[PDB]
Order: C-alpha cells, then structure tokens, then sequence
C-alpha cells in the first residue's frame, strides 16, 4: 500500500558473475541428512498441524451457514433436556434461601421414558415447576424460550404437566393454534417440577427409539450435571 | 569518579581517613566514598576541549 | 539548592553548551537538588545523597 | 498482510521497535533497496555508548 | 591495606558480632576485586574515630 | 403476524446466539492473514448461497410482508435470507475494511443484499427483540440507509493513526530505562575498596 511496484522474477540470473550464492538456504534446507532430520521435514510436520486446524475453522462455518438447523433439529433432545438441567439448576438455588423450595421433590434428576407406540416421549424433571398463572403467560403466550419450544419442531402437539411450590399442579396442553390450562386432575404428583409428554409427528419416529433418544442424550446432553435415565 | 570515563580529573581528592556518609546514621552500608577515592574537586576535558 | 532552572535552560540545553565549547563552573553542597546531580552523571562526576 | 511483513521471506519480523546507538540513517531510496547509514563519532563527554 | 611500593590502600568496614566484638577475615580467593588480585606487602591499619 | 412466523422471531434469535458465539470465535484469531481468508469464504458461501435462497423465495412468491413461510423449501430460504444477512451485518459492523473491500466491488451482491435487507424490512423480523436494531445498522454501515449523526461504527477505527510524532510518554519511558541502566552502574563502584587511580 505504501508504495506500488511488484519485481519480476530474473528467470536466468545464474549466468551472472562475481555474484554471491543468494540461496544457501533453499538449497541446503532439503539435503538427505543421514543420522539426522532433514530441516524441511520438519517444518513441514508443523504445517500440516497448524494448517489442518485452521481448515477445521472453515469446515465448522460451512455447516452453521449451510445448514437448516431447524430442518435437521436434532438438537431438539438438547433444548428440552438443557432446560431440564437449569430448571434444576434454578431449584438448587432456591433451596438455599428456602427451605421449602426441595419440599415436592428432593432429588434433582431427569426422567426420560420413550412410548413408540403412542407416538409419545415423556420427560420428567423435578426442577423449579411452574404455577398455573405461570403456564398460561410463559407457555399459553410464547416469549428466549427454545429450549422447551424446539419440542414443537419434531412435535405437533406439547402437553406439559407443571407443579411449582407458589402453585397446586397444573396441565397445559397446546398444539401451536391454541392453548388450555386445568387443574392437574392427578394432583401433585410430582410434588414439583414439569413433566413433559410430546404428541410427535409421523417424521419423529426415529426419536421414539430408544437408541435413538440415548444417542442424543450423549450427543448434547452427556454434560448434564444431573443423572439422566433412559427408559429400559 | 567514574572509573569507565578516562577524560575525568582528579582535581582535589580527600584525605586517606576521609569519607563520605549521613554523619547521623551509622554506617551499615559501604561508603559511597572511602579514602582518597573521595573527590573534592574534579575536572573534565572533553573532546571538543570544552572544561 | 536550586531544583529547577528557570526558562529554557534544562541538563540537555547545558550539555549542549558543554558541546559547542563553553566553560561550565558547578558550585555544589549539602542541599543539592536533582538536576546537579543529574549534570555530574552526564560528565561521569557522581555526585553523593543529599 | 500485518505492517512489518517482509514480502521476500513471506514472514513477518519478530523484532519491530529498535534504535541504533551508534548509527544514524543519511539516505533511504524511494523503494527502500539501498539503504545508507553514517558512522557516530566518538562521545563528546566521553560517555559510554 | 596500604600496598608499600605502590602506595594503594585499601578499605574495609569492620562490624561488631553479638557480642560486640568486631571480627574481620580476608580471603584472597573471594577478594580477589576489591585488590585486583595485587599481590604484595600491605601495612595493616586501624582506623577509629 | 403469522403465529409460526413469530415461532420463526424465536427461531431466528436462536441462531443470533450461535452466529454471535462464532463470531467472538473469530475475534479470538489473531492473525489478519488467516482472517481475511476465512471471512472471503463467509462471503462468497454466503452469497452464492444467498443467490440461490432469492431465487427459492423468487419462485415461491411469497410477500415478505405476509404468512410464515410454510414450504420447506421456500422456509429454509427464508431462514437463510433472514439469518445470513443478520450475520453479514455482524460481520460488515465487527469487519467494515474486510467486507467493502470484498463485497462493494461486485455489483450482483449490493443488489442481491439490497433485495434481502427489503425483504427483512418488509417482514418485520427486525422490529422487536434486540436484533431489531440490526438491520437499520447495517443499512446505514452500507450506505443503503443514510447514516445517522450519532451512528458510528465502533470496530471501523483507524488502525494506522498517524506517525506518534507526539511520544513526551515514550521520552519519559527512554529516561526511566537509562536512569535504571545509571543506577546499577552507581551501585556497581559500591562494592568496597577499589584501586585508586
């Protein structure tokens, strides 16, 4: 940018005289070293680290960009059972402060059992729950959300039946188009926390399978703190 | 003096038994000038022969 | 005692005057301030500790 | 490329700020392909250089 | 230490021990800079003041 | 609008999370060289996949400003109009250099973008959530939109300053180190009893 004039290359400089060697370097930096490593071995063993790291950069770019993530949501396991982890996680803190936060449901883990037959995959978590108000305005009116909401990519119908300790157990259930919250008519039988049963769509039948759901649960979920169990 | 410099001169130096310190504090620490290395008055030529 | 010099006159304005050939005479004692000091390790004549 | 790049090496040097005690620059050409420097004289005040 | 054909002297600052008994040890090995490894006879002086 | 569409604001906010997580991952990399090769491939993957998404909604002819996209088809194109130009936005803002250098010369992609970021203004994706502020942003980065008094590009600083003439700081910093440099040379004659010229 400073200045502006690029050198051409002297294709026949050796005929020159009286001149000194000006390529020592290239010459002797690929000599056959007997009892030794060759100097341009070596440098390029390094380049073959440093570049193919470098090309892995590219390669992780083409898929967020090339992609259609919501069309290929398999991520929809790590959205609802992230969820499941924080809203223990939120539990957690509460009972420091509160006592009476643990009082439905001491433990902290996640329940995962899988119904082919019904097209149903129900996932149960004792975390912080929710109250019926708390359903009709967080879930009957949607917001960031995703988390339980990517469900409904796989899913055409979501029913959720959620206890928090405000709050007797209540059931909401939508299908996108419109939403209804009663009383739960079991009662607190979680004690507290959201148990999620998802009406799947003909596509999602993969999900049902049991491998199907551990392979998610490993791919995106293997860091959970909590324990996650498989139905078996 | 600075021993590195050759141009300085050692006008003036003190006596043998002289030295350099805070009267008041005792002398813990080496002197700065002990001997005759103290120098009353010193002179330099340089080499543009300014003094 | 003085330990500013007034104006322009600064340890490099009088090491360039030693430069051009002028005859310098520096009187110290016992309250010496900085700038003394800093002319003698200019000249390689070190001053003590005030 | 990042300023301080040697185009001929194709690498960029690793020591960028630098000054010469006992050189100084008289001439650069316009390309920067010569480059001349004048020796220093010896210290006026006798200072080590 | 005063050197008696040179005429060097030499300084060094004696300190009391515990028991305010003053202690000095020269080895020529480690003094070897404060004489510039100058070999010779030196009169041994103690000054007090 | 649509009540899937507004299913999509969630959806496309999402991918601002991951967009935004990656594009901190770039700012992690240090060299220029490496930098600008790997943002040439954003721009011409992104555009030449930009071309084709104009195209899928060009047949499908679907308003912007009208019913959630619905076709699987037509709905990826829209999710990748909506989302890659909010990334190019994040990119020109965080890259302004880099992108004008890489992206005003070529006539076929302003126009191409220009039809996106119309497209988005239309839908309305960009007037609630704090993405909204993004389109009017990278118009006005662009020059498709005139920029405002206030607006300005905080990434786009002038690397090159100018020469530090002016370096009193760097005076005192050259003073220190040889006053350091004339101190140890003090406390070197310390030592004890030296000869005597």
């Amino acid at each position: 940018v400073d200045v502006d004039g690029t050198v051409e290359e002297d294709l026949g400089k050796s005929r020159e005289g009286s001149r000194t060697d000006d390529e020592v370097v290239q010459r002797e930096e690929e000599a056959i070293q007997l009892d030794g490593l060759n100097a341009s071995q070596i440098r390029e063993l390094r380049e073959k680290s440093e570049k193919f790291a470098f090309q892995a950069e590219v390669n992780r770019m083409m898929k967020l960009i090339i992609n259609s993530l919501y069309k290929n949501k398999e991520i929809f396991l790590r959205e609802l059972i992230s969820n499941a982890s924080d809203a223990l996680d939120k539990i957690r803190l509460i009972s420091l402060t509160d006592e009476n936060a643990l009082s439905g449901n001491e433990e902290l883990t996640v329940k995962i059992k899988c119904d082919k037959e019904k097209n149903l995959l129900h996932v149960t978590d004792t975390g912080v729950g929710m109250t019926r108000e708390e359903l009709v305005k967080n879930l009957g009116t949607i917001a960031f959300g995703v988390g339980f909401y990517s469900a409904f990519l796989v899913a055409d119908k979501v029913i959720v039946t959620s206890k928090h300790n405000n709050d007797t157990q209540h059931i909401w259930e939508s299908d996108s188009n419109e939403f209804s919250v009663i009383a739960d008519p079991r009662g607190n039988t979680l004690g507290r926390g959201t148990t999620i049963t998802l009406v799947l769509k003909e596509e999602a039948s993969d999900y049902l399978e049991l491998d199907t759901i551990k392979n998610l649960v490993k791919k995106y979920s293997q860091f959970i703190n909590f324990p996650i169990y498989v139905w078996s | 003096a600075d021993p590195d410099n050759p141009l300085v001169l050692d006008i003036l130096t003190g006596s043998s038994t002289s030295y350099s310190f805070f009267p008041d504090k005792p002398i813990t620490q080496y002197p700065h000038a002990v001997g005759k290395n103290t120098l009353l008055i010193a002179g330099l030529q340089a080499r543009n022969n300014a003094r | 005692s003085v330990e500013d010099f007034g104006g322009n006159i600064n340890v490099e304005t009088i090491s360039a005057f030693i430069d051009g050939g002028g005859s310098v005479l520096v009187a110290a004692s016992s309250d010496i301030g900085d700038p003394l000091r800093e002319l003698g390790s200019e000249c390689g004549i070190e001053f003590d500790e005030e | 490329r990042p300023p301080g790049f040697d185009r001929v090496r194709n690498a960029e040097i690793g020591n960028k700020d630098f000054e010469l005690d006992v050189l100084e620059e008289a001439y650069t050409t316009e390309h920067w392909l010569v480059r001349i420097y004048k020796v220093k004289d010896l210290d006026n005040r006798g200072l080590s250089r | 230490l005063h050197n008696q054909k040179t005429g060097q002297e030499v300084v060094f600052v004696a300190e009391p021990d515990n028991k305010n008994v003053y202690k000095f040890e020269l080895d020529t090995s480690e003094r070897k800079i404060e004489f510039d490894s100058a070999s010779g006879t030196y009169t041994l002086y103690l000054i007090i003041g | 609008l649509d009540p899937s569409l507004e299913i999509y604001k969630k959806m496309f906010e999402v991918k601002r999370r991951e967009q935004l997580l990656a594009l901190k991952n770039l700012a992690q990399l240090n060299d220029i060289h490496q930098q600008y090769k790997i943002l040439d491939v954003m721009l011409k993957g992104l555009f030449k996949v930009l071309e084709d998404s104009r195209t899928v909604l060009t047949a499908a002819d679907v308003l912007p400003d009208g019913p959630f996209p619905q076709d699987e088809k037509l709905k990826d194109a829209f999710s990748h109009v909506v989302e890659n130009t909010a990334f190019f936005g994040d990119v020109v803002l965080r890259f302004p250099r880099i992108v004008h250098y890489y992206f005003d010369h070529n006539s076929n992609w302003n126009l191409l973008i220009r039809w996106g970021i119309s497209f988005c203004n239309q839908t309305g994706v960009f007037n609630q959530g704090p993405h909204s502020p993004i389109l009017s942003l990278m118009a006005q980065e662009l020059g498709i939109s005139e920029k405002d008094s206030n607006f300005q590009n905080p990434f786009k600083i002038d690397r090159t300053e100018f020469i530090p003439s002016t370096d009193p700081f760097q005076k005192a910093l050259r003073e220190e180190e040889k006053r350091r440099k004339k101190e140890e040379k003090r406390k070197e004659i310390r030592k004890g009893p030296r000869i005597s010229r």
